[PDB]
């Protein structure tokens, strides 16, 4: 093993499952779960079949607003969506009984697709999946009623939108929780432009999944961006584990204590003293009535600070039921446990400087938005690698519905058709079995 | 009755239009044209004053070995040299763009939801109108809530305002009709009802903001600077906390869930944002021009005010200034809105369509393009070949290949009323010209037209598309001169000739259908002819804030 | 818990109102009903809005953090989340912004605080605001003349006091009478008339305000001569330089 | 002596600035004020002239119910209300910003490689100043190849030329000077002859594209207008085929291969192509400023002359404009450019690093940070615990925090000689600032202060970058208000202290050093008093193509 | 490096300039790189050494791919490697480290 480091993996009822697990078996680049998870989200596309129909029947079509009249088509798409789901999956297949996905949903409505893996060994990048997807339902369509040539093109504008005179699929009938490369703020940012809502939707409001869910994605991303490497890997590891992973149970325990009376600095006061019970920090020296700690571990303090900032979200937003204050609680979490130890915050004052401006976005005329429409890509709450976004998505999980734009608003195609996915719905479970199966390869 | 250009060649030549002779080099080079002229004179003046060498005739090669044409604006009696036609001499056009440029549209829908089902407020006429009376003050950039703030001058941004419409005429009626598009004036009675139904109980905002920032700054300024005085309105007006959660909802409303811009931003290579004119598409650019509400009874003239419109913006301004630069391409967009030779050439498809099938009853149909599409490039051509002074006029190969296949295009829309026809018909026109005349355009003229055939029906990812919802941005129009503003029209053609109220998006026609704009986006030609004399007044001008 | 570094008065009085156990002085008595009138989201008398069904109804998914975190009463009902608002002057009021979005964070459940430098700001549950706000006003954070609850046009934290020692109000919500010595609430926190104003009390004098406040200044305890809490702040900085560096 | 803001002070204020109280309400609201008297009055006439409401003092909360004061422009004598120098209101904040936006610098070095190696024709001095006549006539729009051009008004475009530069003394002065920026004119020994040993014997061409166009267009036209004139005057001085293979090596070297934007194109949140102001790396503001090479024996005035231009065109034009609008951020960046109060604290902060270490000969460590930011921290705070006036002053807490932090990494960097350890003491300040008032800016201003030290020294992917190199796009810094024009002096203030002749790109400071720009990159903060008091005289204004 | 020519043509920075003896201690320098880009040893990560040291091809091994969404992850994975073993093998100061950084990758992320 490279690292020493060893966690107790707990499940979201806060039950023992794994004991001293090597903290690489949770490493993004060794965990076959999260391997599964991300190789899932890259190759799955939600297919609109009604929204497609509706858009033909009515010819609103390349965006809001839009209306080409005398183009309507009327055809039953719906009521035919078996015969073009067989369609589109012989085309979207490599081989027959490889592992592509075509299933129908809410009565042909809607289809849950997975593009096969082999598509992507020799993809530059992931466009392959709305890209194959929407041909091949374009041609199924077209081949279930004998569209005309004259025609088609209407088929085509229905399922991908006004792409390519947008660069968007701007009126897409398709979706998936990734977003066009062109949009990344940075290269490597790609699992990071995924927005809150889609992961609150997708594991259907479960706090602890949620979380943990936003972390693989955020910590994943982390090491596609080089952040996750040489001197940086250790403390992304620990981080990925202790605030996403509810490793040895912190989390948990955490908001187990506060949850009845508490509050932000509660919870601090608890994680501090957590800390000092488990020799990660120490007392280096004494001011007048205030000891100054330290650590020889700076990666171990800020995996416990970063377990606290989630309990402290879950308690103060919990307590709430209402996620607008997670910009606050991440904000001075992190302030608060400056002044309280004289150790830095977590990710050394970039959770605390996301804070700042995603309380301003989403306070303010100028920008932003709820919290759930953020995301590690958006230009607010890119900052901290990792480590803010999580909170986010447990936050949004907790709200009892005070938000305009909740995940029921942004994100109800994409909550149907990938709440299906058993690890994308439940990831903790899966990845902590699969820590346990290559444990003993690390 | 003679065609429709022959004034205009009697106007621009000493011989009679059909003589296949005339006389060059004796004519006195650049001192033909009071134009030159007066550059020449300019030159020396700016070079003097400058201490560095400008304008010089001397320069290079000697101007005015032929006639310096004037150009008749079609529809107008105006007769003016080519350079007045050029946009950086002419405020009309550039008042054109700015009004695109500084538009936005914005919903109040999901705005009057976060006030009524979040904050917990009433929405009404009355509300709506204290609303708008405070955004008229703050758009332009005037303050209500801070104390000491500063503020733009009232008057150097006296274009800027807010207006609204709605499809309820009942909620319309209710609001100070100051703020209002009046969908039942500005409309006749079909096309009133058409938008009305479109809109519904929804309540749109048209933004505009002062042409003066827009200038200063870029298109993607528009709805970022719509969006702080909405804001700033919303909290102002419904009384809330100035600055609480929901004043986030607000601003993601206004600058995302709810807005639509005027064009969509491009990839890197040609990289613009938001409202700029790669962005807009050919559908929108149908809409935003006006002659549909005022010319119904006549599909040619709406289709042409369109080609005009586009042709001016997209090949003068945006691929001869935006995407090149320079002397530019004023003689490549000229030919489509000058000597009311596209106008005869797509009068006579019309009348063609109109014996053999009837608007809009022709089948949809490769046959009926091929009729078509070949008879009136057949038509056009012939022009060219019985009128020498017409070819000597449209004297570059890409001008006519533009002009005889926009007619022919809009023809064959008129017969199907489709527009995909219409599209197949225009590439048709061009290979027919080619193998008439052993000649096209310039080099690079018909890349997009010898791919065009293959990409009119196709229904591939980068490929397929309604021509409604292609752009400067599809990728095959992305570089060429003598395209663009044509497609808008054949987009414009088929509608024209249905009756239909909009091409592709109701609420951008009517957010231009609106008195309070600069541009007169009603008659295009007229307002360009204004400009070439020099008779156009546009806004953002810094007079008030410089010297006397 | 030590909650901020320091051997000033200043430090103490940011102690003190970070720690839940340090009961807040009472200053001032104000009405259930006055605090619903300063408040200025509901009338009196008039049954909580909502902007969800209670939680009871609303059928929430079965999760442990949702069964392990006791929603404060306002969220059980689904009451609106709504505001209250305060401006600090920097001429010695007793509470600053960074001290109350701190000390919010400490002492109350359910909370956003948003810190700026003219304006301090809490969201939360209405039914809970409502109690929190009692003690906003009723206590040593606020004064009646150094301090203004203002939920816009909050300009004054930063001017010159007037003749009277209040702060600057572009709306004048808060009223000094010569004659009774103390200030009337005479508008709600938006700036909209009381029909009925709200007796706030007297003005702390200037050495109990100089006591109580959470300022440093020059021409009261100045930061600097707080060696040991600039010492902390030095070290933050420093450490966090160091593990944005290396955190090895 | 006095500190350097008591004279502003004790014109603004009845009261002495140590006063604690002062007199309100009774001041007569707007009605104070020249300016807004001025406004009102038109707002009224604009609405009855268009029939919409406008400017309306009632709307919303009543201005003036404190003094609305004047501000002086720091190192003049003007005195003007703060709505004098809000960007839309000063002719001269606009000009700044249009001369660079229209600015390239476009290399000769493989074009005239070209010319030699594939054409094989020789390159000489004379053949370079006929290019250079001929370019300087196509330039601003004019032909020189193809007849029947139309061309744009000489007068409208009096601003666009082309110069060149080289440090090849002999070259230099072989050419035309009329065309010819002169290094050792321009520039003081030791800088010209850093400047020349950068260049060697490249030679560079500055182009200058028109401001009507730029006005018209957008930033990202600007390389491609210049390379179009470029590409025509090869044709015309050279005389090769008008348009033959090698044709296209030149447009790949004017457009690509040794072109010089002053802005790389934004992502696409912020979507913007070349020569916008968010491209423009804050090295790169510090060399377009021109105070280096007038005031080098003040180290001070020449950083904080790179604060005027950077608070001004990132927070009011950029910040308040492209990425927001309306009322704006004025104020936000005139605490850095008024009442000389950045420049009493920076001043304090260099006597203090003379007096300890000495200009730059100061360790380059975090001890010298913690020193001299936390030093120059306290004395600027205790100077607005010190005059009320100057606290009621700068209202704003961001305004202090900026001013005050802008000070302590000036000075740091003064001692260091390096721009890192300045940037550490800028974010030190902050933290203390904080700290000492319990409050610092607005609601999200230290999202990148909180970031800051953490990445000061960092060298990830998107975290690390010497400050030279950071701009308005690197992540942190991408959204507010405060900190962007601050950073520039910071990139400064070791350079001056140093003596360099540039920050980051040597090209780009001799691009700026021409007489022949419209806006006095030497002196700006006169410039903006010149334009507040409306005595600017702007290019691109189309006066001459509209009615008198 | 040595001549602080750094974020793009026509750049420097006066006063940055550090003199590293890169090439002279390339060997040591690609494999403290390869550690930090491989994922286990002996997988299908190579560095190796061309021109004299003055070049390396690298191949950022395939396992990093499995978990990436697309192929940024070989020029930043590699990029951080070699600006770490660069600072390692010559004890680059915090002060300046960030110099190496721009000498790597450029003005990333302001471009
Ligand atoms: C509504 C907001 C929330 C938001 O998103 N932006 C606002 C308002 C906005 C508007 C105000 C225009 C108007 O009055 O109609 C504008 C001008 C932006 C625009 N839309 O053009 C602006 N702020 Ni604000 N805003 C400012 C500032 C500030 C300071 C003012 C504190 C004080 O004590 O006066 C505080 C933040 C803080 O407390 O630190 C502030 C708050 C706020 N700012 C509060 C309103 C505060 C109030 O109710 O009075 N701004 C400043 O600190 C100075 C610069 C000033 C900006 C205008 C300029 O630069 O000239 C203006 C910048
Ligand atoms: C955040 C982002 O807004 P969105 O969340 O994408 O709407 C961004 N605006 C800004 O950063 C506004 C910056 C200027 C105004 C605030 C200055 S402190 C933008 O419009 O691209
Ligand atoms: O001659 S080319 O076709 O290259 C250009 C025509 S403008
Ligand atoms: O009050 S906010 O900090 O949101 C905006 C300051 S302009
Ligand atoms: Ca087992
Ligand atoms: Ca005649
Ligand atoms: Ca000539
Ligand atoms: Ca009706
Ligand atoms: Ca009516
Ligand atoms: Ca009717
Ligand atoms: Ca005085
Ligand atoms: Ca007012
Ligand atoms: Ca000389
Ligand atoms: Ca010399
Ligand atoms: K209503
Ligand atoms: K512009
Ligand atoms: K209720
Ligand atoms: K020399």
């Amino acid at each position: 093993a490279k690292f020493e480091d060893k966690v107790d993996l707990y499940d979201d009822r806060g039950n023992l499952v794994e004991e001293q697990v090597p903290l690489e078996a949770l490493s993004p680049l060794r965990n076959p779960a999260i391997k599964s998870i991300v190789q899932g989200i890259k190759r799955t596309v939600a297919v609109n079949l009604e929204g497609i129909e509706n858009a033909l029947k009515t010819a609103k079509v390349g965006g809001p607003a839009c209306k080409i009249m005398g183009r309507e088509l009327d055809l039953d798409i719906v009521g035919n969506a078996e015969s073009i789901a067989a369609a589109a999956k012989e085309m979207i297949q490599v081989t027959e009984d490889d592992d592509t996905k075509v299933e129908l949903l809410g009565g042909g409505k809607r289809a849950l697709v997975q593009v096969p893996s082999a598509r992507f060994d020799v993809a530059a990048e992931y466009s392959a999946a709305p890209l194959v997807t929407a041909t091949a339902f374009v041609q199924a369509i077209i081949n279930e009623f004998d569209v005309s040539m004259y025609d088609a093109n209407m088929v085509k504008a229905a399922v991908l939108g006004r792409y390519p005179q947008s660069v968007e699929y701007m009126g897409a009938n398709i979706a998936t929780m990734l977003d066009i490369p062109q949009k990344l703020e940075g290269p490597g940012y790609a699992l990071r432009n995924i927005m809150v809502n889609h992961v609150v939707a997708t594991t259907l409001k479960n706090t602890l999944q949620a979380a943990a869910l936003s972390t693989i994605l955020e910590q994943t991303a982390m090491f596609e961006m080089g952040d996750a490497v040489g001197a940086f890997e250790r403390m992304h590891l620990l981080g990925l584990a202790y605030q996403g992973m509810n490793a040895d149970n912190l989390v948990f325990d955490l908001v187990k204590a506060n949850g009845k009376e508490g509050t932000v600095g509660s919870v601090i006061a608890d994680l501090v003293e957590r800390a000092l019970e488990d020799g990660v920090i120490k007392v280096e020296k004494e001011l007048t009535d205030y000891k100054v700690y330290g650590t020889d571990d700076l990666a171990m303090w800020n995996a416990y600070a970063a377990a606290g900032l989630m309990a402290a979200t879950m308690v103060n937003q919990g307590a709430a039921r209402a996620a607008q204050g997670v910009s606050s609680t991440l904000l001075y979490y992190n302030d608060l446990i400056e002044f309280e130890t004289g150790l830095p915050s977590v990710d050394f004052g970039k959770v605390e400087g996301t804070a700042v401006g995603f309380s301003f976005f989403s306070h303010s005329i100028y920008g932003g938005g709820g919290p759930g429409i953020f995301n590690g890509n958006h230009i607010v709450t890119r900052h901290s690698k990792g480590f803010a976004i999580p909170c986010v998505a447990a936050a949004m999980a907790l709200d009892a519905g005070t938000q305009m734009f909740s995940p029921e608003a942004t994100s109800g195609l994409i909550k149907e058709v990938f709440s299906q996915v058993d690890e994308f719905r439940e990831p903790l479970k899966y990845v902590v079995e699969a820590a346990a199966e290559i444990k003993n390869e690390i | 009755a003679d065609k429709l250009f022959i004034n205009a060649l009697k106007k621009k030549f000493e011989e009679s239009p059909e003589e296949k002779k005339t006389t060059f080099y004796t004519l006195g080079g650049w001192k033909q044209s009071e134009r030159k002229t007066e550059f020449v004179n300019a030159g020396k003046e700016v070079a003097e004053k400058r201490g560095i060498p400008q304008y010089n005739p001397d320069i290079g090669t000697p101007l005015g070995q032929r006639v310096l044409m004037p150009y008749q604006v079609s529809t107008t009696d105006t007769y003016v040299e080519g350079d007045d036609l050029h946009f950086v001499n002419n405020a009309a056009m550039q008042q054109l763009w700015d009004d695109i440029r500084r538009t936005v549209i914005v919903g109040l829908n999901h705005a009057h939801a976060v006030i009524e089902k979040r904050l917990g407020k009433e929405v009404t006429p009355e509300t709506i109108t204290h609303y708008l009376e405070t955004v008229n003050h703050a758009m332009p950039g005037a303050a209500v809530v801070q104390e000491h703030m500063v503020e733009t001058h009232p008057a150097l941004v006296a274009d800027s305002y807010v207006k609204v419409f709605t499809g309820n005429d009942e909620i319309a009626d209710e609001i100070d009709p100051a703020f209002v598009i009046d969908i039942n004036k500005q409309f006749p009675e079909d096309q009133a009802e058409t938008l009305k139904a479109e809109v519904g109980d929804g309540i749109w905002q048209v933004v505009r903001i002062p042409t003066i920032v827009s200038r200063t700054c870029d298109g993607a300024t528009t709805s970022r600077w719509s969006a702080m005085q909405i804001g700033m309105s919303m909290i102002s007006a419904y009384k809330q906390a100035a600055g609480e959660a929901a004043t986030g909802d607000f601003a993601y409303a206004a600058k995302h869930a709810e807005v639509i811009h005027m064009g969509t931003y491009l990839p890197v290579r040609r990289a613009r944002g938001e409202n700029e004119p790669g962005g807009v598409p050919f559908g929108y650019l149908a809409d935003i021009c006006q002659s549909s509400r005022v010319n119904y009874d006549d599909p040619v003239r709406v289709s042409l005010d369109v080609v005009a419109t586009g042709a001016m913006l997209y090949d003068q301004i945006w691929l001869g200034s935006y995407m090149s630069g320079g002397v530019g391409f004023t003689q490549y967009a000229t030919a489509a809105y000058t000597d009311n030779i596209l106008d005869d050439f797509t009068y006579f498809g019309k009348e063609y369509v109109e014996d053999k099938y009837g608007l809009c009853e022709a089948p949809n149909t490769m046959d009926t393009v091929l009729d078509i599409a070949t008879e009136v490039t057949f038509y056009g051509l012939e022009q060219y070949e019985e009128y020498p002074a017409l070819l000597e006029d449209q004297f570059g190969g890409s001008q006519r290949a533009a002009v005889v296949a926009a007619a022919a295009g809009c023809s064959t829309a008129f017969a199907t009323g489709n527009a995909q026809t219409g599209l197949s018909g225009w590439y048709l026109s061009m290979y027919l010209h080619k193998e008439q005349h052993s000649r096209l355009g310039f080099y690079g003229y018909d890349l997009q037209d010898q791919c065009g055939a293959s990409n009119v029906f196709s229904i591939r990812g980068d490929e397929g598309l309604p021509l409604e919802l292609r752009g400067p941005n599809y990728p095959n129009y992305a570089m060429n001169v003598g395209h663009q503003g044509e497609y808008a029209g054949i987009s414009q053609a088929p509608h024209a000739a249905r009756g239909d109220a909009f091409v592709f998006n109701p609420l951008v026609k009517i957010a231009f259908a609106d008195d309070n704009l600069v541009f007169d986006f009603t008659n295009v030609r007229g307002e360009f002819a204004k400009g070439a004399l020099r008779e156009f007044e546009p806004a953002g001008e810094r007079a008030l804030i410089t010297p006397a | 818990a030590q909650y901020y570094p320091g051997t000033s008065k200043v430090a103490q009085n940011r102690r003190n109102f970070c720690n839940p156990e340090y009961e807040l002085e009472k200053l001032r008595e104000i009405s259930d009903e006055d605090v619903v009138k300063i408040l200025g989201h509901r009338a009196p008398g008039e049954e909580y809005p909502s902007v969800h069904p209670p939680l009871e109804e609303m059928d929430e998914p079965e999760d442990a953090i949702r069964e392990m975190v006791e929603p404060i009463d306002g969220a059980k009902a689904g009451d609106r989340v709504r505001y209250i608002q305060f401006t600090d002057s920097m001429y010695f009021a007793p509470a600053q912004p960074y001290v109350r979005s701190r000390a919010y964070l400490c002492r109350y459940r359910g909370a956003d605080a948003g810190t700026l430098s003219g304006r301090q700001i809490i969201e939360t549950r209405e039914r809970d605001l409502e109690k929190v706000s009692k003690e906003l006003l009723e206590t040593e954070f606020f004064d009646p003349a150094r301090s203004g609850v203002r939920g816009k046009s909050v300009h004054g934290h930063s001017l010159r006091l007037d003749e009277d020692g209040m702060m600057f109000d572009m709306l004048r919500r808060q009223i000094y009478n010569k004659d009774t010595g103390k200030v009337e609430m005479v508008k709600n926190q938006i700036g909209d008339e009381l029909d009925e104003p709200v007796d706030l009390g007297e003005p702390l004098d200037e050495e109990t305000l100089m006591d109580k406040t959470t300022i440093y200044r020059v021409d009261g305890e100045a930061y600097r001569d707080d060696v040991e809490a600039v010492e902390i702040m030095q070290r933050i900085h420093v450490l966090r330089s160091q593990g944005g560096y290396n955190p090895e």
